[PDB]
RNA sequence: GGGGAGCAAACCGGAUUAGAUACCCGGGUAGUCCACGCCCUAAACGAUGCGCGCUAGGUCUCUGGGUCUCCUGGGGGCCGAAGCUAACGCGUUAAGCGCGCCGCCUGGGGAGUACGGCCGCAAGGCUGAAACUCAAAGGAAUUGACGGGGGCCCGCACAAGCGGUGGA
RNA sequence: GCAGCCGCGGUAAUACGGAGGGCGCGAGCGUUACCCGGAUUCACUGGGCGUAAAGGGCGUGUAGGCGGCCUGGGGCGUCCCAUG
């Protein structure tokens, strides 16, 4: 069964730049668009729209990614290094706000989920509150 | 300029009718104390002709390295199959951290403070080999900005 | 056992100049002129290539030989030089340059460290008004390092401080040598400093 | 120059032995053939000429290499038509990593071809003779063209790309732009710059190349 | 308890051999087939727990639907991108990228033993230590040698031939 | 005879025993014993199971763990503030 759906995305996500494609699809979800929405203003994707596959609401997620190189292998650097859930299910994992973690010297993200909503550590920060912390990304 | 350190020397053995026909191994270190970094695995019957071997291979793999107040501006840890290592900058006072491997190529990266960890296989050559790739990946706040940009 | 025994061997042991005697380690002869080689019947011989310990090991020596100090105190120091902030090297040299007996040495008080000493243990030195004879004491920014009254008509002193007029002193010091008096203005920096060690070698000693 | 449409030429190539990666570059199947979208081919040439252009008038060189039998003859051709090195007969391994190893067989040839008009030829054995005519005769044939280097190339005009992929992986580790006449069985990954194309067919590497060479030609100005 | 053609532990003889309680030959009882009941282990092996999603294709093949020179679903194979792996290898039948959940490992030998309990008609099985003792045990690859392994090729190496030593 | 471990010693021992010399530390220096450490070698941080030790011989499902999209109530977990 599909047991934890942000997971998922982040693998696609993360599954399909390794193979340099455009544009991902993924089962659509208010809160997984809140996530999408985090990414693209935090500039790791283009950004998204809603659609339709054959009936079903999804989510295209839209990829972005560096230059070409030279020498051997121009395979371009990825925006998106590094990608995974911190808090999976099962061993779920909140943080206090003096907790919260400060992300590759600051160079990376961290998004949680907090009571006024879903934030990035800086915002959260700036915010005063602490949630569950969904995923580290550089 | 360039400055050699060697990382290390091996003798190797290649067998053969009647006798062990040997072969020695040299892994050397090059840099600027500014913050490129060579570093070559020189293969040659003769120690001090495969130093000298080394020190071509080297001086061609070199590695800019971006340097925070001689700090490394990220951490990272990087996976060499075997071995894994650990990076992580530090403030001005704490001195470079590690062993001999590790601090011989950051010593030449012109590294000041930082701090190291060798985990998994500690074979000198992954290691070493993973302490580049290492390096390789560093990236300042500046060339990541450039990189989400339009 | 405050070591004391064979000494412009040392200025020999680094191959680097050790003031250990003051005048003479100025004349043909800290050794080291004339006799570079380290000590022992296998001085004359090549020297294979330092292990990385080694040379962090003989830069920690060449440190502290030059403030002839029990490594024990040494260590301690540089154990509290960590506990402050800053840079844990810089301010390793300054506890190190801020010792009683060391003041006196630079304050021009004594042709030695080793002799300024005994001018402490035998107190000759007045701090802020107060003899003391503990050299391991801290001299504290603004104090007045001088000469006992009882000791200023000696022989020794007197014919040190004939010599002061013609060196300047530290330029974190100050002194009165018509009145055989100085100053401790601030803690010294290292870009002050003279001493021919690198401190990162020391600090990352200390981590082994 | 620039030319037309002549599509009378290059519509496609290869059966399904594809690769994937060039799925931008097709049209469709057709009798289980997959069809060049020339629209396309159009788009890439109007810059892989635009880069070559830039080359030729800034003076620089490029090597032609097609090992290939039916453009064997036309490399030749047109490198010799223009003011370039090229290499017919067969590749060999490190024309560019160790070009300065092999550089010396050049000078070998330089060094016999010598002893082919001095005296010294008969007046010394015929073992040997034979022995260094032999010399020649191979270098003449796989040197025909590599002659012309006095330096690393500018640039690698390709034929067949992934029968080249040596002389392809060269060029790709040493900086040196890649530009190649390759179809459906290439991995336009690592080509600087591609013309989508059928290859085998002399009438596509004969069009290609003329156009190519004819370019190079307008562009230094005889 | 029934059944018993063939095969065949043990066992009877035969030959082989320094010997043969074996490999070869001739016989032969349990057993092997059936019913009921017990035993329950195993290289019970893909030596690869179960379920869901995602990541280029090519080709052979079983099978189903389609507008069937092509498309589309399910299964079995071989090659193979990215990726992974100590390496061999793996590669949409994952040893890839991920979540759930269960089981199991934590140096070799001593030991799958000892002791204890459970189970069984018995044979035994499940669970399962330590003392002591050793600095290894171990995987995969390399180069070699080597094989009463293979392919190919040489030399008065054999064959073919003449002449001899071994005798006096 | 040494020895923590790999080992050293069978007439050329930087590895035994003395000596010269040297390094280290100094009223101390060694040794043994015991704690944490190195050991991400019990792995929460931070491990594994094709061949290296490791998937239960298979299934069935009990407790238990884990669980799809939209909207609302409650707010127990969870986060923030003050206070003891
Ligand atoms: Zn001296």
């Amino acid at each position: 069964m599909l047991t934890d759906p942000i997971a998922d995305m982040l693998t696609r996500i993360r599954n399909a730049t390794r193979v340099y494609k455009e544009s991902t699809d993924v089962p659509a979800s208010r809160f997984k668009e809140e996530i999408l929405r985090i990414l693209a203003r935090e500039g790791f994707i283009k950004g998204y729209e809603r659609v339709d596959v054959d009936g079903k609401p999804y989510l295209r997620v839209y990829l972005k990614y560096g230059p070409r190189r030279q020498g051997p292998d121009p395979r371009p650097e990825q925006v998106i290094h590094h990608i995974r859930r911190i808090s999976k299910p099962g061993r779920r994992v909140y943080v206090g706000v003096k907790e919260i973690p400060r992300v590759r010297r600051g160079l990376g993200i961290a998004i949680l989920s907090t009571s006024k909503g879903v934030l990035t550590d800086r915002e959260a920060r700036k915010l005063g509150v602490g949630g569950e912390l969904i995923c580290e990304v550089w | 300029d360039f400055e050699e350190k060697m990382i290390l020397i091996r003798r190797t053995a290649r067998m053969q009718a009647g006798g062990r026909r040997f072969r020695f191994g040299a892994l050397v270190v090059v840099g600027d104390r500014q913050g490129r970094v060579g570093l070559g695995f020189g293969k040659a019957p003769e120690v001090p002709l495969a130093v000298q071997k080394a020190g071509y291979y080297a001086r061609r793999n070199m590695v800019e390295v971006p340097l925070q107040n001689g700090t490394i501006p990220h951490e990272i840890e990087v996976e060499f199959g075997a071995s894994k290592i650990v990076l992580k900058p530090a403030a001005p006072g704490t001195g470079v951290i590690a062993g001999a491997v590790p601090r011989a190529i950051l010593e030449l990266a012109g590294v000041t403070d930082i701090l190291t960890k060798e985990l998994g296989s500690r074979n000198p050559i992954n290691i070493a080999y993973a302490t580049m790739e290492a390096l390789r990946q560093l990236r300042t706040k500046a060339d990541v900005e450039r990189l989400r940009k339009g | 056992g405050r070591y004391i025994g064979p000494v412009c061997r040392l200025c020999r042991r680094e191959g680097v100049k050790l003031y250990l005697k003051g005048e003479r380690c100025y004349s043909p002869k800290c050794a080291m002129e004339r006799r570079p080689y380290p000590p022992g019947q296998h001085g004359q011989k090549r020297a294979r290539r330092p292990s990385d310990y080694a040379v962090r090991l003989r830069e920690k020596q060449k440190l502290r030989r030059i403030y002839g100090i029990s490594e024990r105190q040494f260590r301690n120091l540089f154990e509290e030089a960590s506990k402050k902030k800053g840079v844990t090297g810089s301010v390793f040299l300054g506890l190190l340059e801020s010792r009683l007996d060391n003041v006196v040495y630079r304050l021009g008080f004594a042709v030695s460290r080793r002799q300024a000493r005994q001018l402490v243990r035998h107190g000759h030195i007045t701090v802020n008004g107060r003899r003391v004879d503990l050299p391991s004491y801290r001299v504290r920014p603004g104090d007045e390092i001088a000469v006992a009254e009882k000791s200023r008509n000696l022989e020794l002193i007197r014919q040190n401080l004939e010599a002061m007029k013609g060196r300047k002193v530290g330029p974190w010091l100050s002194l009165d040598v018509e009145g055989m008096k100085g100053k401790f203005l601030r803690l010294p920096d290292r870009e002050d400093l003279a001493l021919p060690v690198n401190e990162q070698l020391v600090i990352e000693f200390y981590s082994r | 120059v620039k030319e037309l449409l002549e599509a009378g030429v290059h519509f496609g190539h290869e059966r399904k032995r594809w690769n994937p990666k060039f799925a931008r570059y097709i049209y469709a199947e057709r009798n289980g053939i997959h069809i060049i979208d020339l629209q396309k081919t159009m788009e890439e040439l109007e810059r892989t000429f635009r880069f070559i252009e830039d080359l030729a008038m800034r003076g620089g060189t490029i090597l032609f290499v097609g090992t290939k039998k039916q453009a064997q003859d036309i490399v030749r051709m047109e490198a010799e038509r223009a003011g370039m090195p090229y290499v017919n007969q067969r590749w060999l391994g490190g024309m560019l990593t160790n070009f300065k190893t092999i550089s010396q067989r050049v000078h070998r040839l330089e060094e016999l071809e010598a002893l082919f008009a001095s005296p010294e030829i008969e007046e010394r054995p015929k073992k040997e003779q034979v022995r260094l005519k032999h010399e020649l005769e191979r270098l003449q044939k796989y040197l025909s063209g590599f002659r012309l280097l006095k330096r690393l190339p500018d640039a690698i005009f390709v034929v067949d790309p992934t029968k080249e992929a040596i002389a392809v992986r060269e060029a790709r580790k040493l900086f040196i732009p890649v530009i190649a006449l390759a179809d459906t069985d290439s991995d336009p990954d690592l080509v600087d710059y591609i013309i989508p194309g059928n290859d085998d067919a002399i009438r596509s590497i004969q069009l290609i190349l003329s156009r190519a060479v004819d370019l190079i030609i307008q562009a230094r100005g005889g």
